[PDB]
């Protein structure tokens, strides 16, 4: 296997040799790591460090960054998501300098600071499975730096429900001559204590007994306590405006908690229509605690999850018929999988947003806020690959016996005319714009594109823009469901009858909604404890959101 | 924090009272009461600094080729959406009634 | 002869659907909010009045000499043709989208079968409201294409639609059919005996009949109750579009004959075909 | 003579009827802030040349009479700037019952005032409809419920309807008492004009100080409302399209929409 051919692999080589008296085997001393990671990641290394929705690898996380500035410098980050506070402290000290993620958590404010001082540099703002995609092409990775559960002394690693983005991010790093580092909460002498193996021992290169367990984040957890009237009348009109007027039978949630009402009143508003199991039976979604009665009162056939949410393991593995489930018992997610059947396989996707222009342009990206776009992008555009048909993704063509008109997937934007503060959410112009100007960025970060949304959704009513035979009709549209904020004041009054009676938009009177009929009284859940007992006491909710 | 007035052309007075909501962040408390007939006069106390303009258009659009019965409503917000506030309003006309 | 009378084929002899789908083209014919779409009457239940599942109103597409064609025939049987609601909304709606088919380069012709009493009674005030909105989009309509009226009978064509009726380009009538503003009994009841008679019938024919109004003007076209004969009479009037001046706008030579009448004693059929 | 007349004097200055008017019209020309507005009533003429018609019905002359004036008007402003407005001051006890209207087509005269206020309201007319008093059956569909709006005087003497209760009871096949009864059940049965403001057909309602003669509080009050009223309408659609968005007509609104699915 000739020199000038392996450059790769006798650098990978190189660096296992300067760190093989630090380790024995594969197991490396939890209170020697910061020297092994000084020894294995060279500067400018790209690394991949799990920042996943949920699963942190919190230990490697932190130890990394207590690492020596003057040894491992210009590091290039490629991570999922940038919630925990070590990420971007990585940047201050001057150990990395390039980001390339997908999803920003609460660090927003940060990100964007740390940008404008020139201590952070960022690549795009990507949406998962395209930050995926890129590990083997653009961005092949140099170190992996992962976390699973439990790990034998051979390298294996069980991951469990917390799979998450671990399989996607450890194979191209493993199969490029590149260095895979694990962090798991227990090592086992005996192999035969791993439940499962969820990644081979051939693609870990070391693994590492933290010092206490991974952090798991309950990202998409929704409390239904903060759940409004305001939100429980989109939600009707969500189920009986859009799920039920074109028959999806498959679908998945955007985070928030717009969503979580939609899954909590299907077994009470959506019964009231006679719909259980005549819709949403498939779903691509992280195990919400806001799905279980929706689950139990029968609605649901599967879930594929990206994730898991903390709390919800136990309850999953009491449910192997809806959820996938390995023969250990336990989830087995999968966020690359996960997010292609969000794209291909599922009829619609809803989720909410920050801002919305004229034009149906939505992002998260508002003033000096470098927002994420996660896994919206993914779900929140019309698949041009698909081919095969289903009754939701046909219902969309305007004239349904032109052959060569293709079908388009359900892409609804679910947000309120306002956001809480008092700023609107329908606004002239995108704050996405003015960030890019001031970022260098060459077009302006945009997480659902005008074009490709098919419903908007408001407390006003529904615009079905995927009916609009023009730009200028979408924006009649959008402003007709766009209340007061500055986009809906465009709108005449006059012409909504019109556009009423030729169905371009739907009133909740439309639907047969009495808007006074919206209140918590049509939550299946009322609260954490009443989810806690939806699911006969197997939901074990962390410590954030009990009362008890 | 601010005190708005208001005034629409109304009916005749509403027939009892009503109160929905709480000032709570995020909601808002509606009082209505009859009034005097022609005459429809709210009273708005926000949280939100000059969102008056916003207010009017709210309610406006509210009384839009439908005249209401004449009542006082006193409002007390903390901050509510133009969304929460435009249900409480309907909650608080339906009970009118 | 004998086998003529074997083989007559009467128009009124037919429903509102049946007469629907013997005009429009063979074939043609598709009803819009049919039966099973049980878009019914909100109000008669409530009243202890039982609701047919069209309300009284056949509505349906199709052609007329391969002509787009919208046709509304009201179903006498049912409250005697009183347009209620949801009634006339089927009216209206379709003559509004007929206009805006005209707008969008389709050259829709609506025909309208007239077998009504009016203004539903038991929804007074929602039933008015849609008749004022079926005489609106009849004229906006006729700017761009004819509409003509049937009125065969029996019931004939009574109160707010009489006056819907007289909007039209063309009305076509027989014998058999009456076309009056206010119903025999209501004029006995609020005019008194001697000045109406309901149960005079040859007299209230002679008056308000089918015959009496062609040979007055009010009417354009004197049919024989058989089926081809009214859609050959049908298909005709759409073919000459628009009449260069309809009735409507008449209103000074009218108001010019009338200012001649001695209205000091009551006119009789003829005295009313001499001031004509 | 009625409140129609009242009204029409006191919103238009002009109380005497025009020459070439059955005397049973008002017409007179005139402005509201700076706009071009013709006022049409319908009032009593207790020396009609029909006897059937002295109280006020609108009756074959009545009918073509509208008919001319609307028409009139019509072509005037078909080249000036700015079509004039119609108001009609609606206050119409019924159809004229009788032989003699029957027998000359009082069907076709009220067809020919629908038609005149039709094709006015469709050239860019502003018509308004002022419901000061009765308006019933026929009457209020020539001369009224053509409006681009309908406002009504909030009072028990302004009433909306399509028979009287004696020959409703009749045709119908019930009493004047279940009437009255079920008037309460069924808001479209009812008289009053709170029930027919249920029916979200009134752009407003305004009450009053005097309903017989108004106050120069009232008029103002009105006067102001009409040129609101003349503002909504100018620059929009022209059709009776705002006439649906109450509850009670949810079903009219329906089939208009399920009438396009199918079409
Ligand atoms: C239409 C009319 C002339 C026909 O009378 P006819 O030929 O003698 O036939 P009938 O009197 O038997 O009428 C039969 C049915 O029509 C019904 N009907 C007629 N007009 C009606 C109306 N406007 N509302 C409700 N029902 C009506 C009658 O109640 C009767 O009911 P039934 O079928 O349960 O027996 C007569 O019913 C009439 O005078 N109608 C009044 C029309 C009118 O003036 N309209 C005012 C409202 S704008
Ligand atoms: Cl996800």
């Amino acid at each position: 296997p000739p020199p000038q051919w392996s450059r790769r692999r006798q650098e990978k080589q190189r660096r296992l040799e300067r760190v093989r008296g630090l380790a024995d085997g594969a197991v490396l001393p939890r209170e020697g790591l910061v020297a092994a990671l000084e020894a294995l990641i060279a500067p400018g290394d790209r690394v991949v460090l799990e920042g996943n929705n949920q699963k942190q690898a919190d230990f490697l996380s932190r130890s990394l960054a207590r690492v020596d500035p003057g040894k491992l410098h210009d590091l290039h980050m490629i991570m999922p998501s940038v919630g925990r506070p070590e990420h971007l402290d990585l940047f201050e000290l001057g150990i990395a300098r390039k980001l390339d993620f997908s999803f920003s958590g609460p660090q927003s404010l940060r990100i964007g600071q740390l940008l404008e001082d020139g201590l952070l540099e960022i690549g795009a703002i990507h949406t998962y499975i395209e930050l995926y995609a890129r590990l083997v092409v653009d961005l092949i990775p140099n170190v992996a730096l992962v976390a699973g559960f439990v790990a034998d002394r051979e390298g294996n690693v069980y991951t469990g429900p917390s799979t998450e983005d671990t399989p996607a991010l450890v194979e191209p790093t493993a199969f490029s001559d590149g260095i895979v580092i694990v962090q798991v909460n227990r090592i086992v002498d005996d192999p035969r204590d791993l439940p499962r193996v969820d990644i081979p021992a051939s693609w870990v290169d070391f693994v590492v007994e933290a010092d206490q367990p991974f952090y798991i984040e309950p990202l998409f957890t929704r409390d239904p306590r903060h759940i409004k009237p305001v939100h429980v009348l989109m939600a009707m009109m969500a189920i009986r405006g859009i799920y039920q007027r074109h028959n999806v039978q498959s679908l998945n949630h955007g985070i928030g908690f717009n969503t979580a009402a939609i899954e909590l009143i299907l077994p009470t508003y959506g019964e009231s229509l006679g719909l259980k199991g005549k819709i949403c039976r498939h779903w691509t979604l992280n195990p919400h605690p806001t799905l279980i009665p929706a689950i139990e009162s029968g609605w649901v056939e599967s879930v594929h999850c990206f994730g898991t949410e903390l709390g919800m393991e136990g309850y999953i593995a009491q449910r192997p018929d809806v959820f996938f489930t390995g023969r250990d018992g336990s989830l087995r997610s999968n966020r690359m999988f996960c997010q292609l059947a969000g794209q291909y396989a599922v009829d619609l996707f809803i989720g909410a947003t920050l801002q919305v222009d004229g034009d149906g342009h939505s992002s998260t990206v508002t003033r000096g806020r470098l927002a994420g776009f996660g896994g919206a992008p993914n779900m929140g555009h019309d698949p041009r690959g698909r081919r095969h048909s289903t009754p939701a993704w046909l219902d969309m063509r305007g004239e349904p016996e032109a052959l060569l008109e293709r079908g388009r997937k359900l892409v609804v934007q679910m947000v309120e005319t306002f956001q809480d503060g008092g700023k609107p959410t329908f606004v002239e112009r995108l704050d996405a714009l003015e960030v890019a100007r001031q970022t260098g960025m060459p077009l302006a970060p945009v997480m659902i594109y005008g074009d490709d949304v098919t419903h908007v959704l408001t407390e006003e009513g529904i615009a079905y823009l995927y009916k609009a035979r023009s730009l200028e009709e979408r924006q009649a549209m959008i402003a007709a469901v766009a209340g007061i904020s500055p986009i809906g004041l465009r709108h005449d009054p006059r012409e909504t009858q019109r556009m009423r009676r030729e169905g371009l938009i739907a009133l909740p009177e439309d639907l047969g909604i009495r808007r006074t009929d919206a209140s918590r009284e049509l939550l299946a859940a009322k609260s954490i404890a009443e989810l806690v007992e939806w699911s006969g006491g197997l939901y074990q909710p962390p410590a954030r959101f009990r009362s008890w | 924090m601010e005190t708005l007035s208001f005034e629409f052309p109304a009916g005749q007075p509403g027939r009892g009272r009503a109160l929905v909501g709480c000032v709570g962040s995020g909601d808002l408390e509606v009082l209505l009461e009859p009034g005097q007939p022609g005459k429809l006069s709210i009273q708005v106390q926000t949280s939100v600094n000059g969102s008056a303009s916003r207010w009017q258009h709210l309610f406006e659009r509210l009384f839009d080729g439908q005249t209401p019965p004449a009542l006082l409503i006193d409002i007390h917000d903390f901050g509510a959406t133009p969304g929460v506030v435009r249900l409480r309003l309907e909650q608080g006309f339906e009970e009118i009634g | 002869d004998v086998a003529r009378l074997l083989a007559l084929r009467s128009f009124t002899e037919l429903g509102a659907r049946q007469r629907a789908r013997a005009l429009l083209d063979a074939g043609s014919f598709r009803e819009l909010l049919d039966p099973f779409a049980g878009v019914q009457s909100p109000w008669l239940e409530r009243q202890g009045i039982v609701p047919q599942a069209d309300d009284g109103v056949v509505v349906a597409r199709g052609l007329l000499d391969g002509q787009p064609a919208v046709l509304a025939a009201i179903e006498g049987a049912f409250q005697g043709g009183s347009l209620g609601e949801v009634s006339g909304a089927k009216i209206a709606g379709a003559l509004e989208l007929a206009a805006e088919d005209n707008r969008n380069g389709v050259p829709t012709r609506a025909l309208l079968l007239l077998e009504t009493g009016g203004v539903r009674l038991q929804e007074a005030n929602l039933g008015l409201a849609a008749i004022a909105e079926i005489q609106a989009a009849i004229v906006d309509l006729q700017r761009y294409q004819p509409v003509v009226a049937v009125i065969a009978g029996p019931v004939g064509c009574f109160g707010g639609m009489s006056i819907a009726a007289g909007l039209c380009s063309y009305v076509l009538v027989t014998r058999e059919a009456r076309l009056g503003l206010n119903g025999p009994q209501v004029i006995e009841q609020e005019a008194g005996i001697a000045e109406y008679d309901s149960r005079d019938r040859p007299f209230i024919w002679s008056l308000t009949g089918g015959e009496q109004r062609f040979a007055s003007g009010l009417a354009d076209a004197y049919l024989a109750d058989d089926l081809d004969e009214v859609r050959t009479s049908v298909l005709a009037y759409f073919a000459k579009g628009l009449p260069a001046r309809p009735r409507c706008r008449r209103a000074e030579d009218y108001l010019r004959r009338l200012g001649d009448l001695d209205t000091a004693e009551q006119p009789d059929a003829a005295g009313v075909r001499r001031l004509y | 003579a009625s409140r129609g007349l009242a009204w029409f004097q006191a919103l238009a200055g002009s109380l005497a009827p025009r020459p070439g008017d059955p005397a049973s019209l008002r017409v007179a020309d005139a402005e509201l802030d700076g706009y071009p507005v013709r006022f049409l009533a319908v009032v009593p003429d207790p020396d009609n040349p029909f006897p059937r018609a002295r109280q006020g019905e609108v009756g074959l002359l009545e009918g073509w009479g509208l008919a001319a004036a609307v028409d009139e008007a019509l072509e005037a402003d078909r080249e000036a700037p700015r079509k004039r407005a119609l108001l009609a001051i609606v206050d119409v006890p019924s159809q004229a019952y009788g032989r003699r209207e029957e027998a000359l087509g009082i069907h076709q005269a009220l067809a020919g005032a629908v038609d005149a206020y039709a094709r006015a309201r469709l050239a860019g007319h502003p018509l308004i409809g002022l419901l000061v008093g009765k308006a019933m059956s026929g009457a209020f569909l020539a001369h009224g419920y053509q409006a681009n709006r309908l406002i009504a005087l909030h009072d028990p003497g302004v009433m909306v309807h399509a028979m009287g209760k004696a020959a409703a009871a009749r045709i119908t096949l019930r009493s004047v008492e279940e009437l009255e009864a079920l008037a309460a059940k069924v808001p479209p049965m009812a008289y009053d004009i709170d029930s027919y403001a249920s029916l979200g057909l009134l752009w407003r309602t305004l009450p009053v100080e005097t309903v017989e003669v108004p106050s120069t509080a009232d008029l103002v009050r009105v006067r102001t409302c009409l040129g609101e009223a003349l503002a909504d309408i100018l620059g929009g659609p022209r059709d009776l399209g705002g006439r649906l968005g109450a509850a009670n007509r949810e079903a009219s609104a329906r089939v208009r929409r399920l009438l396009r699915e199918q079409w």
